[PDB]
Formats: structure tokens, sequence, C-alpha cells
């Protein structure tokens, strides 16, 4: 129940993931889960994130499959570096800086399971020129 | 011989690549299962430098999806009311048209059930028009491997009370197949080309 | 196949011990090897007599052991099926070869090679043009087996003496000269191949640069002790040297292929006395006026225009040709060996434009401190 | 000998992957499309007027193969969906579809 | 086969990364992964990267291992999420190439018939260059030439992805590599172009120098073919600046 | 927003007239039965 | 439970192809292979075996797998035309199997090797001190005709398996026809 001024190192790689997967679903509000660690409390880092396709149920805990989430972590272990979940993230071209309903579910669902899983709203479309 | 291979590269293949024909099918099925856009195809057959559509939305727009990218225009002909993406704005599936409001049921019977033994009388004439019509439907494999086409329009005249609609019910309901009822005497509405 | 062993351990001395080893080598299931053995029995120092005998035998050890290493079996065969001399029935044990090889392998391909040099040994119309254009559109998707490429090399090389190609036989016999590098035959069966690529250099047309043989040191040391001249005028057409005696000496020290093509060995090197000029001077002297061209290529006034004419064609010179003053302008988009002896030249020339670019820097970065300081 | 029947399953295999193929072909694409507009002005060799068939005309750009010979005023155009820029031209009809 | 390749600022900086994160135990020097991307109108295009640990001996440099299991399952869940990315080809840092690449490229153009190699200079920013592109072309060294390997260079030029001026605006903020400041920034622009083509000249200066003291195999072949005529080309005639004596002055003129 | 409905297949799909003029076919909330809905009612669409 | 990871090396020699043993030797091997793979599986089905090849080329297309069918096809038509590279397959091997596995999985490297080798005896000795030093754990079977068990392949196993090691054996097969089962009998429990 202790949450400071806390900031996100966020990496430049997960942001060009992140332009890609909106790029290219743009109107599927395409979801993921942002790669990050608590090496403390208020210190995320976040040096990888992963796009997965969103299933045809929409914004579901089951559209992000827990056996492909599996085996894509064990392949980040054996090449790459292994990296824990404690975020996610989504383009969100319907509206601003909030979430809703069912991502607020979901969220939900993602903090039962990690210790906050931040919820990130990204927006693709509203990113054109100067703001992200 | 490279059986024992090719089986084994076989099998695993169908099996996996159907799995993935399940996955595609799934993703885009719960898209079919949220179709939204009615289906006004102004067919353009574009060629690729094989075809393409037109859609026009319920909400008033155009979405060109490319080479119709799901299903096939030989089951696709321009027209209407077929499935279309409401996110990937995509002709989704095919499903039912809409039968012309008056005509969605006018006065369809799904299934008569009077009996022929109920009515006669003209049983000649009843019987020649059974062999016309209800022959043509149980036994019209009879009559296609004897090559002759059967007719199909019969023509009933006689005055009123003859039996004319009992039989014609009857003989639907022998023939066990659907049954339409048109309402002549109202067919002539002032609207242009309502009839 | 005893009884065939127990009648072959005869027919030759040293044979015997092979044979066993051939025994020990069905006996025990080995192809590869017995491949390897039959290669060191055909190339041991004899001339195979028997050709016939060991046809029968080879054929008959190969048909009931049917495992054999199939590109190497066929490269040793083909000895005996070149050895047994009679074209008729030559053309049938090619197809026999490859009806019991019939793979993609370097079987089929080299059988195709021994049809086309059957072809040229005799009857040089049947199917000569349509073998040898079928070796090469046969060679996809093989960039290095190089084996089969020398082979085809070869037999193009000798079909040079054949009205479909001269200039691409030259190019194949470069492909082969650097396929295999070593020796491995006479020095002076390397200096008469020599010898024929410089006459068919000399009488193609096509052949302004001809690169990899006006210079190249494995062409003209085997010639080196032997008609130098011929050396020289290489190395002429290289350079755009003209040496006009020795070059005429050239044409008339080796009358066969030369007598008669001596008038177009004059118009190619007077076309080529002129690229010396070309890639020294880079637009240095761009005013090629008559008198400098009769300098350079020792010709008349009217054939000047010949000459310009058939430089612009080849693509030599591209530049305006005047009249009234005989200037040529000087654009040349066909380079060619450079006499890497005198690579200082072009060093030189680079490094003044080093210096020059570098200079004008500094002196504009002089001119530019109270902006960059 | 199982090696005989390599022709059956051959065949089998001809026939689904033809329905793989097929597969592979719907699932690539998984495309949005592009919206139909017309050229409602050419403006100039850079910027282009195209009104979408129902309402807003905007100022895009054009496909970069296609030129302004290929695109014309007044004919018919695709519009990128999110971008908003022309990616192709697309001839148009009209049917009186009665007593025909 | 391919005509050109463009490299995306989208991928060089993901493989650096992927070397700094898998160096941390693998100090072979030796980053071996897969480029994956889309080739489409003889231009390919590299959109995502992947690394593999991998361990190199100098014994005929054929001593090495891979995780081509999860190497595949990565380019599978990577075409499931964007089916048009494709494995371009195969990256290896270290840009003193070694002997195993026939056999790398020989075991992954199962998956890229056109197998291409890249090496990425994580650690060098030489000039400018991220990255460089290789072609695998062993079809005869030259019409008059012995055998070799001759891994060409196909020619690379830096893309321009979309959607991604946005975040590399952000993430430098600082200086500003647009052309603001037009006079200053053009003048740097000559400032730097002057640099770059003075190095690189004097790099083929020293070429011709090293080449003349024949202490390396010369491949004069294509060296005098590509370079002769650019030397012979005619930009010194000054006689058509006296034919457009006004090229500009003119306009310099009026600009005045 | 409630629209009607227009009818169905021969069970789990619903081929609708919606009122936003749209050819709307959903899978029929888990919560209500095939059975209890029938073609021409008026049932509310949950817009997620 | 102690699990195995193995990791099987095979000789794609230009003359496996040969019929010494009844399919080919290149079959014969296939199938100690695949024998081996059963033995692995009934153990334990998720004991994972998988392929290293040193016909100048190095295969981990079929990793430390559990499944044998791939190790089936992708060396069934492996096309055994190529050369013996001994040093460079063992070593490869012993890279392959380092990769990501569980220490409790014992770590073995396998080699089956039919064919006469020649290579250098100090090159092979280096590499056998190298694996020395390295504590490497590889136990080799040969089948068909070689000199086998020869110099090298002896001082190679004497050195990987002494200085109280695991014991592996290997074995002087008679040339051509051989027994599979009396040739992994020994490893297959002891060793
Ligand atoms: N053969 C018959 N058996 C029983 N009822 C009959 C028979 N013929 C006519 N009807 C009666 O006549 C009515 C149908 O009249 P209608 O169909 O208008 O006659 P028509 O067909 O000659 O115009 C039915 O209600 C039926 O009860």
């Amino acid at each position: 129940a202790v949450d400071t001024a806390e900031q996100v190192y966020i990496s430049s790689l997960a942001l060009l993931k992140m332009l890609k997967h909106g790029r290219a679903g743009v109107p599927m509000e395409v979801m993921g889960l942002m790669l990050g660690e608590f090496v403390d409390d208020y210190t995320v880092r976040v040096i990888d994130v992963f796009a997965m396709p969103q299933s045809g149920t929409g914004v579901s805990v089951e559209a992000v499959d827990p056996v492909f989430q599996a085996k894509m972590l064990d392949m980040l272990k054996q090449t790459g570096r292994p990296e824990m979940v404690v975020g996610w993230y989504h383009s969100h071209p319907g509206f601003g800086c909030w979430l809703s309903g069912v991502d607020i579910n979901t969220q939900q669902s993602f903090e039962a399971l990690s210790e906050r899983a931040v919820a990130v709203v990204v927006d693709p479309i509203q990113s054109v020129k100067g703001k992200v | 011989k490279i059986m024992k291979s090719e089986v084994l590269r076989v099998t695993h293949e169908l099996q996996a690549m159907k799995d993935k024909i399940k996955e595609n099918s799934e993703k885009i099925k719960v898209n079919k299962t949220l179709p939204y856009l009615v289906s006004n195809v102004i067919e353009l057959l574009d060629v690729d430098p094989g075809k393409c559509a037109v859609i026009k939305t319920s909400t008033r727009q155009t979405y060109f999806l490319p080479v119709i990218g799901l299903v096939d225009a030989e089951k696709l002909k321009p027209g209407d009311l077929v499935g279309v993406n409401k996110d990937s704005y995509l002709i989704l599936e095919t499903l039912p048209t809409e039968y012309d409001s008056r005509v969605k049921a006018m006065e369809v019977d799904e299934r008569p059930t009077e009996q022929y033994s109920d009515i006669g009388g003209l049983d000649k004439q009843i019987q020649e028009l059974v062999e016309a019509i209800v022959l043509p439907m149980n036994h019209k494999e009879k009559f296609e491997n004897l090559g002759i086409q059967p007719p199909k329009g019969v023509l009933m005249y006689g005055p009123p009370g003859t039996g004319k609609t009992l039989l014609a019910r009857a003989c639907a309901a022998q023939t066990k197949a659907t049954f339409l009822k048109l309402a002549g005497p109202q067919l002539v509405q002032m609207f242009i080309g309502d009839g | 196949v005893p009884g065939f062993l127990q009648q072959s351990q005869n027919s030759g001395p040293g044979q015997p011990a092979v044979w066993h080893r051939l025994e020990e080598l069905y006996t025990k299931k080995l192809w590869h090897q017995l491949t390897l053995q039959v290669l060191d029995f055909v190339q041991d120092p004899c001339f195979a007599q028997g050709d016939g005998l060991i046809k029968l035998y080879e054929n008959f050890i190969s048909e009931f052991e049917h495992r054999v290493n199939p590109l190497s079996l066929v490269e040793i065969i083909l000895h005996v099926v070149r050895q047994m001399t009679d074209p008729n029935v030559a053309l049938t044990f090619l197809e026999k070869t490859r009806e019991k090889v019939k793979s993609s392998d370097e079987a089929v391909i080299l059988c195709k090679t021994a049809i086309g040099a059957l072809k040229l040994n005799i009857g040089d119309l049947q199917v000569t043009k349509e073998t040898i254009e079928d070796v090469e559109e046969m060679l996809n998707n093989l960039p290095g087996v190089t084996s089969v490429h020398s082979r085809f090399y070869d037999l193009s090389s000798k079909y040079y003496q054949t009205i479909g190609n001269h200039a691409s036989y030259y190019k194949d016999a470069l492909r082969f000269l650097g396929c295999v590098d070593i020796k491995d035959l006479p020095v002076s069966e390397q200096q008469e191949r020599a010898f024929t690529l410089g006459l068919a250099g000399l009488l193609g047309e096509g052949v302004f640069n001809f690169g990899e043989l006006l210079m190249h040191p494995v062409l003209e040391s085997l010639r080196n002790t032997d008609r130098q001249w011929l050396i020289d005028t290489l190395y002429a057409f290289n350079s755009g040297n003209v040496e006009r005696f020795q070059t005429l000496k050239t044409a008339w020290g080796q009358q066969p292929d030369l007598a008669a093509n001596e008038a177009q060995l004059l118009r190619k090197i007077q076309l080529l006395c002129l690229m010396e000029m070309t890639f020294t001077r880079p637009a240095n002297h761009r005013q090629l006026t008559f008198e400098e061209i009769a300098k350079s290529a020792k010709i008349t006034v009217n054939e000047v225009e010949l000459l310009v004419m058939k430089a612009l064609s080849v693509g030599l010179v591209k530049g305006s040709i005047d009249e009234v003053d005989k200037r040529v302008h000087m654009t040349w988009v066909q380079p060619r060996v450079l006499d890497l002896q005198q690579i200082k030249g072009m060093k030189d020339r680079l490094e003044f434009w080093c210096t020059d670019v570098k200079s004008m820097e500094m002196l504009v970065e002089h001119q530019a401190h109270d902006i960059l300081t | 000998i199982d090696g005989r029947l390599k022709e059956l399953r051959e065949q089998l295999k001809e026939l689904t992957k033809q329905y793989e193929k097929s597969e592979n072909d719907l699932k690539a694409l998984q495309s949005v499309g592009q919206i139909v507009g017309e050229v409602l002005k050419q403006l100039t060799e850079e910027k282009f007027i195209v009104k979408a068939t129902n309402g807003p005309r905007y100022v895009v750009g054009c496909r970069r193969q296609l030129d302004k010979s290929k695109l014309k005023p007044g004919t018919r155009v695709a519009l990128d969906m999110t971008t908003l820029t022309i990616m192709r031209y697309l001839p148009r009809e009209v049917d009186p579809l009665v007593y025909n | 086969a391919v005509q050109k390749v463009v490299v995306h600022p989208l991928v060089l900086l993901s493989v650096v990364d992927h070397f700094n994160r898998i160096g941390k135990v693998g100090n072979q020097k030796r980053v071996v992964g897969v480029l994956l991307g889309s080739w489409q109108k003889k231009v390919l295009d590299v959109s995502n990267s992947f690394a593999v640990p991998f361990d190199e001996d100098d014994k005929d440099d054929s001593v090495w291992f891979l995780d081509h299991d999860y190497l595949e399952n990565m380019y599978g869940m990577f075409k499931k999420v964007n089916a048009r990315e494709r494995i371009v080809g195969w990256y290896h840092t270290g840009p003193k190439l070694h002997k195993n690449d026939i056999a790398i490229n020989e075991l992954m153009k199962r998956y890229c018939p056109n197998s291409v190699l890249v090496i990425i200079d994580v650690k060098p920013k030489d000039l400018g260059l991220p990255t460089e592109a290789y072609i695998s072309v062993e079809e005869v060294h030259d019409d008059g030439t012995p055998t070799s390997k001759t891994f060409e260079h196909v020619t690379s030029e830096i893309g321009a992805e979309e959607a991604e001026e946005v975040g590399v605006e952000h993430l430098l903020r600082d200086i500003k590599d647009t052309t603001v400041g037009t006079l200053s920034q053009r003048i740097t622009n000559q400032v730097h172009g002057l640099k770059g083509l003075n190095s690189k000249l004097l790099d083929i200066r020293s070429y011709l120098e090293k080449v003349a003291t024949g202490k390396l195999p010369i491949n004069h072949q294509i060296i005098y073919q590509l370079q002769d005529v650019f030397n012979l080309l005619p930009d010194v005639s000054l006689q058509e600046f006296v034919k457009a004596f006004y090229l500009k002055t003119n306009d310099q003129m009026v600009v005045v | 927003c409630t629209k009607i409905i227009n009818a169905d297949s021969e069970d789990p799909k619903y081929i609708i007239n919606v009122k936003q003029f749209a050819k709307f076919v959903v899978d029929l909330s888990d919560q209500v039965a095939p059975t209890d809905i029938e073609e021409g009612m008026r049932v509310g669409v949950d817009r997620n | 439970m102690v699990l195995e990871s193995t990791m099987v090396c095979v000789d794609n020699s230009e003359y496996m192809r040969n019929g010494d043993f009844l399919p080919t030797r290149l079959q014969a091997q296939q199938d100690a292979v695949n024998i081996v793979c059963h033995s692995k599986t009934r153990s334990n089905p998720e004991n994972n075996v998988g392929l290293i090849t040193l016909a100048n080329d190095c295969e981990v297309l079929t990793t430390l797998t559990p499944d044998t069918g791939r190790i089936l096809s992708k060396l069934h038509t492996v096309q055994p035309k190529g050369k013996i590279t001994f040093c460079t397959g063992i070593r490869v091997a012993h890279l392959a199997l380092k990769h990501r596995q569980g220490k409790n999985h014992k770590m073995r490297i396998i080699a089956f090797v039919g064919s006469p080798v020649e290579d250098n005896e100090k090159d092979l000795v280096k590499l056998a001190k190298r694996l020395k030093k390295e504590k490497v754990n590889v136990d080799i079977i040969n089948f068909g005709e070689e000199e086998v068990n020869t110099e090298k392949l002896t001082a190679f196993v004497n050195t990987l398996n002494g200085k109280d090691g695991t014991g592996s054996h290997l074995v002087t097969v008679p040339p051509g026809p051989s027994l599979a089962d009396a040739l992994i009998s020994s490893p297959i429990l002891a060793g």
C-alpha cells in the first residue's frame, strides 16, 4: 500500500515494439504485457516488451494465452535475457489516458496476479508528430 | 520406404495446419459472431496486377476490402446481407438475405397437413396432376435418369369450391417439401414494380 | 561373383592384390572404397588394353552390388567408354550408362559432355549445338561443384574450332584456367592452349578487354620460353602499346588462324592504342587532334573516321567528334587492366585530389573561423 | 509394400495443401482495406482533395507508385483507413437494373 | 539475387541491446542471431531481431551451437502476431568475419533462400555506419580466377520507419538532428560532408598504396573497373563554366 | 441501446436487423438462453 | 529421480550408406539411435535425446528433445557423401548439450562411429586433453568396418573416463555385422 513518486525506466526498443504493434493493429486495439521487474518499490525498469495478437473475443484474459506466454518466456530465458511480468500495455485509439471497463477488469485480474501490474495507456493514433 | 518419414511428416502437417485453420477461424469467427455492417456489394473484379469488393456499411460508409479477403465471389455475388468485419472491415461470411418485407412470410405455411383422402370427385384430374407434380418431387431421380425434364406450370381452371387449394396443399404435403401460397388478387399494388 | 574374382585376379601384375581388396570390400559391402580401388586400377600405369573385358567385369560387379558411388563410378568408367573407340555403339554405351545411373548427379551431365565430345570427334552436325548449350542450361543451382564446370569449359574450349563459339570459347577456356589452378598436365600443352587462346583473342571482334588473359602469369609463363613475341603482342593489346613492327611480326609468326585476320588485328590495335591516353590523362589532354591520333595509331586521315566510329560503337571513347579542329571528347565506359605495376599514376592522381580537397576544406575553414570558432 | 500407398498419401497431401495455401492467403491478408472516396479536387501535385462518399473530404497525399495522370479529377480512389492517404484508384459503374 | 537492401532505424538498437544483455556471461565477442523482416520490390527491410548465445573456436571455425527449437518457436510467434514479417537474414557481430559463416548460412537458408549476413558494430561507431549487409555469391570468383567464397556487400541504406519519429524526437530532444537554424546547420552539413569525403578518399588512396606495395591480395578486377571511370569522368573541364559564366551569378547578384 | 431482432439460424447464431441499421449477429449472452429470445422482440446490447 | 540428457553425434560419412548392415550402416546407426532413445523414453518419457552431425556440418535443428520422430526424419536422407570431422563433431555436441537444461539432468554425449577416419593424432590428443580439463562425459560406439577402437579413439575414451570418471567403454566391433544390444549393454546401466 506504498506508492511514492514512482518512475518507469522504459526502453527505446520497448517503445519501438509498442509503435510497431499499434501501427499494425490500429483498429483492433491490440493487447500486450509490459515485461518489467520491480528492482524495488518505485524505481520500476522495463527493458523489453512483446506484442501479442488480440483474440477474436476481444479484451479478455484468455486472449493472452497462458501456454503461449509460458513458451515465450522460456524462449526469452534460453535466448536473450529473462524478465518478469509486472505490467501491461495497450494501444487505445478510442479515447485517452483512462481505461475502459473491460480494461479495468483485466487490470484488476493482473493486479491480483502480480503485485502492482501497472495500467499503461498508450494511444497509437494520437501520437502523430511530437506527443506520444 | 520413404513412406514412413513421409507419413510422419504428413499426419503432423495436416493436423497442425488444421489446428492453425481452427485458430484463424476462431479469431475471425468471434468477429463473425460480431458482424455489424450490411454488405452492399458494388462488385469490382480487381484482378491483382483477382477480385475485390465495395461494402456499404450500416453506418453509411464504404469499405474496400481487398480481393474479398475471406470468402469466394462464386458464392458472394453483388447483393446484400453477408457478414462484414466490424473491426477488420472485411467480408466475413454469408448469411440469409431479406425476403422483401411482404414476402418474408406473406402467407407461407411451413407445412400443410391436409390429406388427399378428404378431397375427391375429380380423382382422375387429381391423379394426373399428382403424376405431373408430386412424382417429379419424390421420384425426381426417375425423371433425371429417364432424361425427360418434368413440366412445372400447372393451371387448375374451374369454378370456386372445386378444391384447387386443398388439392395443392395436399400435394405439397405429399411432396413433404416447401409450400408457398400467393394471394393473386392483392398482387395489384399501386407502387411501381411492387408486384 | 567368386568365379569372376578368380578370373579377374589374372590379366595384370600386381592386380591380384587389388582384387583381394575388392573381394574384402564386397564381403564387408563397401562401395565407395571400391570406387577408389577402381579409380586406382584405371589410373594405374597401364593403357587398359582389355577395355572391353574390364568394362564387362566392372559392369558385372556394379550390377551385382548395385550400391556404388554413381558420380565417381561414371567419372571412372568414362575412360573405358572413350577407350572402346566406336562412336556408333559409343552412343549406345553412353545411353546404357545413363540408364544404369540416371540420377541428377554429375553422372548424367558427364554423359552429356561425353555425347558432345563424340559429336565433335565424328558427326559435328547432329546434336553438337544443342548438347553444348544444354550443359550450361542444366548447370542450374550448381555454383561451385567445379568438376563438370571444368568439363564443360574444356569441351567449349575445344569447340572454339567451330563456327558457333569463338569469344565465348576463349571465355570458357579462361573459366577452365580459373577453376583448375594446378598444372596437372604438360606445360607444353598448356603453352599450346595459351597460343590458341591468344589467337582466339586476336581473331575475335568483341574481345576488346578480354581480361584475365592479357598479362595473366598463368597464361604467359607457359610461353615465357617460346614465342615471347606473343606475350609482347598481348601486352601491347593490354596497355595500348603499338609496337607495330613487333605486332606485324606477330601477325606472320603464327601463320595459321592469323594471316587472314591480320587486318582485324590492325583494326583492334588501332582501337586499343588510345586507351593509354584515355586512362592516363583524366581529361588533362582532352584535345585528341588528328596529329595526336596519328602519333597514337600511325593511321591515315580518312581512316580516323571509321576508327572513332568503331570506338564509339564498342565503348572506348563516347565523346563528341569534330572535324574543323578534329577534336575528340574523352569519356570511357569500358575499363580494362591498368597495368597494376603502373598503379602509381592513379595513386598519385588520387592523392592529388585528396590534397586539393583537404587544402580547400582548410581554406574555407580559415574563411569560416568567424562562425565555426 | 507400404510404399505403394505413397500415391494415395501424395493425393491427400496435395488436397490438404490446397486448403492450407488457401488459409495462408486468408490469414496473411487479415487486412482492414481502404476507404472509398472520389477526387473532389486535385489542388496541386502534392496535396489533393478526396471526399468520402458519406461526408468528410480531406487534404491527403497520393500513392507513391501512382501518378496524377492515373489519379485525375472526379475519379473513384481509395484512401488509407487510418493515415488517410490515396492508396489505389478504382473504376466505377452505374446500373439501371430494371427491364434490362 | 536481391537488388539492394534497406535497413530500418528499428532493429539496430534492438540488436545492440541483445548483444549487451547476452554478453554478460558470453564473452565470445560473437553474437549470432536472425534478422526478420520483409522483401517486396527488390528492397529488403528488417523489422525484428533475435540473438542466440553462440561460442566459437579458432580451430577451423567449426565449433558452435545454437537453440534452433527456441529460435523457430520465436519465428512462429512473430509470424503469428504479424504475418508479413519473415526471416530476411542472419546476423553475426565481430566485423572480422570468420569461416563458420558458410555453415551457418547453409543451415539457416532453409528459412530464407537468398540468405544474407548482417554485421552490427555495437561498440564501433567508425563514421556513421551502424551495420553492414552481405550477400552470398559462390558462383565462380571471376572469368579467369580460381574458386573462392566471395561474400559481397549488397548496397544498404538506412530506411525511414513510420511512427518512430515521435519516439526518437522524444528520446533525443537534445541534439535536434534536423535542419533547424538553417545557416549554421548547413555549415555543419558541409563540414562533416567534407570530413567524410576526405576520410573515405584517404582510405581509397591508402588502398591504392597498399595494392602498389602488394602486401595484400589485389582485387583489381573490380577495383580498376570501378575506379578508372571515376578518375576519367571529365569534371575538370572549365570551358563549360566559360559557357555558363552566369551559371547562377545572375541569381547571386539578384540575391545581393 | 435496445433493438429488435430479425431471425436466427438453426440454433446458435442470430441474424438481426438493428435500429442502428446494423447487420447485427452476436453470441447471445451466456445468462440468456436462445429459447427466451424470439424473432421480432427487442433486446438491449452491451456496447462492448 | 536421476534423469539423463543425452546428445548423440552421428557419423554421416561418405561410407555410411554402404550395405554392411542389412539396410545401410546409416540405417543401422539410426536404429541404434532410436532404440537407445526408446530406452530413455521408457526410463522416463521426458528424457531428452538430441542430434549432432559432423559431416562438415553440425545439425542442431533436432534439439535435446524427448521425441524421436524428428531425429528419424531429419537423419533420414542425410546424404552421406561428405567427410568425417570428429574433432568438430564431439566438441559441437558438447556445446549443444551445454545449452539450457536442468542441472539434475545428467549431461552425457554419445557418439556413433562407423567409417575410417583420417585426422591428426596430435589434434585429437589436444582435444582429449581439453575435454579432460573441461570434465566432459562422452561414450563412443562403433559399427561396421573401421579401424575400430583405433589409438586415437582409445586415448580419447581413456581420457574421458579415467581419473575416477564415469567409466564409459568403447567397444571394438567386428567389421560389418555387429550386435547393437551387446554394444549398448554396458552403458545403458553402467557408464
Ligand atoms: N373435394 C373436396 N373435398 C372436401 N372439401 C372440398 C372439396 N372441394 C372443395 N372443398 C371445400 O372448398 C373449400 C375451398 O374452396 P376453393 O379452394 O376456393 O375452391 P376453388 O379451389 O375451386 O376455388 C375448402 O374449404 C373445402 O372445404
